């Protein structure tokens, strides 16, 4: 909690140039003309056992 | 136009478009040169970069019918002789090389279809 705070006023003090080489994000399509800004992170599950319907593509991998 | 027909009609579980146009697919090939039978529909079936075919497409997307379709995929598939190569297709691209139909229905856990 001390160290988010410091994060925080870091990115205050930069100019406008160089917060957009900063920034996190990438936009993808998540449905018909829905575009948003998102944060892909990785998982590995042991436990549950289904098939799977819901993916935004079929081949996998990083690409 | 009819490529691509096919992998729209086989993703959403369309039993009625299938039959009709398999059909319409099957007269075209009387009405024509003869010579290669089989290189043709090879090509008609199979995308050109990936190498998917239409049998690794109907797995990928698991609806509640997809054992008919595949049936019926695969009764076309006996009166040209091609059972053999069309069921034993590969990836060509080098992030996928070697996987086949019966990898796709392994990991789908679809007992039934394997």
């Amino acid at each position: 909690l001390q160290r988010a705070r410091t994060i925080l006023e870091f990115e205050k003090m930069l100019p406008e140039w160089l917060r957009s080489r900063f920034r996190m994000g990438e936009l993808c399509k998540v449905a018909d003309e829905d575009f948003r800004l998102c944060l892909r992170i990785n998982e590995v599950k042991w436990t549950e056992w289904k098939t799977h319907v819901s993916f935004l593509n079929e081949d996998p991998g990083p690409i | 136009r009819l490529k691509k027909r096919i992998f729209a009609a086989v993703s959403e579980g369309c039993v009625e478009e299938l039959r009709e146009l398999l059909q319409d697919l099957q007269d075209l090939c009387r009405r024509r040169r003869g010579l290669d039978v089989p290189d043709f529909l090879m090509h008609k079936l199979t995308a050109s970069d990936t190498g998917k075919t239409c049998l690794m497409k109907a797995l990928l997307n698991i609806n509640p019918n997809t054992k008919e379709i595949v049936r019926i995929l695969l009764a076309f598939a006996e009166e040209n002789d091609i059972l053999d190569r069309f069921i034993n297709a590969e990836y060509t691209e080098e992030a996928y090389e070697g996987q086949t139909a019966l990898n796709i229905a392994i990991e789908r856990r679809q007992g039934d279809i394997t």
